[PDB]
């Protein structure tokens, strides 16, 4: 049984190497997500996930898969450990109240409890990332940002430490849409395969569901996703509150554009979860046997 | 029930200059791109111009860049085209256009009448 201070490491350093593995597939999204919101001169365009990335390695190079990298390890820090500690102190609180099961709505009180803190903490990160992975010299808008210290420097400077916070309400609603809509579809479909026994209660049934979970939740917060990014890329002035971009995205571009860059999302949600499930687990492990 | 007007087209010399207006009405330009497209006869409609929203971005199209701007006022619902350094090349039908997509597979085209720009080439 790990001490804290095992599982607060091995959570930062399996997140860090999940978030360094799957960046590219972020990159993507974010890519295909902006990509429509302006017109381009330039007759580079994003479609799949291997024909965006591929496109950005070979217009921009390998190096800008990974732009705003240093963002997205600072946030996993935070974010790992703070889901760590308040997992702790909020799931132990909600089960020694009143002395029940885990239920699903214990597991939903607290993943937002601990989803919202992170993502308060984690939104000047997640907005220099955000703008990092979305610049290119290709489509005719300046980048603003040499990289991810310079974007906090020039940010804090030029729009406050306030405009670090751009975009934390979308943030916070996709969150809540993630956090519930895994853990209801994964319940309702895992004991719908049992209601039927379907498929093994192993290993097999819970990653069918996890999968298909995921899924879920991708499909279902896609659409605050793309207005999230695009109303986070937005230099200040140019939307006037983020329903304001949500509803140009739904006149300018309808509504398959709310599932813009929607499979590299999914896979990125997928792989980082499975990665950092394995990677935490082993670290546990061997910080606990080493 | 959109409706587009377009006005302050003329005669006019070459190396001269022109504003057309689009008054729209019927829907809320705040949210819109707007475009300016032309027709001459014997020539299919040309895309000039579009901006967006509120006026973040403008483009054009590459035998315009330079000699036209597009521009909004979504207070009085207006969006102008200033033709500058015009060429008898420019002379068409020029029509203000709103692509409403919304609840659709794909964007609907909204068309003004449009503004007929003739450019002489007479010496004097
Ligand atoms: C933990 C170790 C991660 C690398 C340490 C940070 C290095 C760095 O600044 O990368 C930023 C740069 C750009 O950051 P920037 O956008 O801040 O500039 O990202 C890279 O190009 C390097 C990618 C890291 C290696 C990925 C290997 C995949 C397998
Ligand atoms: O929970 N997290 O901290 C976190 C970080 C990066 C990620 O890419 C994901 N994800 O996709 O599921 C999750």
């Amino acid at each position: 049984h790990p001490t804290l201070g095992v599982q607060l490491f091995s959570a930062g350093i399996a997140a860090c190497l999940a978030d360094v593995i799957t960046f590219p597939l972020d990159t993507a999204k974010v890519r295909l997500q902006v990509q429509g919101e302006c017109p381009t001169s330039s007759v580079i365009r994003y479609k799949g996930v291997l024909g965006t990335i591929t496109a950005v390695v070979k217009t921009e190079g390998r190096m800008k898969l990974y732009s705003g990298l240093p963002a997205g390890l600072q946030r996993q820090i935070s974010s790992a450990s703070l889901r760590i500690g308040l997992y702790d102190t909020v799931q132990e609180f909600l089960t020694a109240g009143k002395e029940t099961a885990p239920s699903l709505g214990s597991k939903i009180l607290a993943g937002l409890t601990t989803g919202g803190v992170a993502v308060f903490i984690g939104q000047p990160t997640e907005v220099v990332k955000v703008r990092l992975q979305a610049q290119s010299h290709l489509h005719g808008i300046k980048p603003r940002y040499t990289g991810t210290y310079n974007a906090y420097r020039i940010i804090a400077t030029t729009e406050g430490l306030t405009g670090l916070w751009k975009g934390t309400t979308p943030n916070l609603m996709r969150s809540v849409i993630i956090n519930c809509t895994e853990l209801v579809t994964y319940d309702l479909m895992k004991e719908a395969f049992v209601k039927n026994n379907i498929l093994a209660d192993d290993v097999p049934c819970h990653l069918v569901s996890a999968l298909i979970a995921g899924f879920c939740a991708t499909a279902m917060s896609s659409p605050v996703d793309v207005v999230k990014t695009r109303f986070i890329n937005s230099p200040p002035g140019q939307y006037k509150s983020v329903p304001n971009c949500a509803m140009k995205v739904f006149t300018n571009e309808g509504p398959t554009a709310f599932f813009k860059g929607l499979v590299p999302s999914f896979l990125r949600l997928g792989s980082w979860n499975v990665i950092m499930f394995v990677c935490f687990e082993q670290l546990k492990r061997e910080l606990s046997k080493s | 029930q959109v409706q587009l007007v377009e006005s302050g087209g003329g005669l006019v010399q070459a190396g001269g200059s022109l504003r057309l207006s689009c008054a729209a009405s019927g829907f809320p330009v705040m949210y819109y791109n707007m475009h300016w497209y032309r027709q001459a006869p014997g020539k299919e409609r040309e895309w000039v111009a579009a901006i967006e929203s509120t006026g973040w971005w403008a483009h054009y199209a590459d035998s315009v860049k330079g000699r036209f701007t597009i521009s909004r006022d979504n207070a009085k619902n207006t969006v102008y085209l200033q033709m500058n350094s015009l060429k008898p090349e420019d002379t068409a039908v020029y029509y203000c256009n709103v692509k409403d997509f919304g609840w659709r597979w794909e964007a609907y085209d909204y068309w003004g009448q449009g503004t007929q720009v003739t450019v002489s080439s007479l010496e004097h």
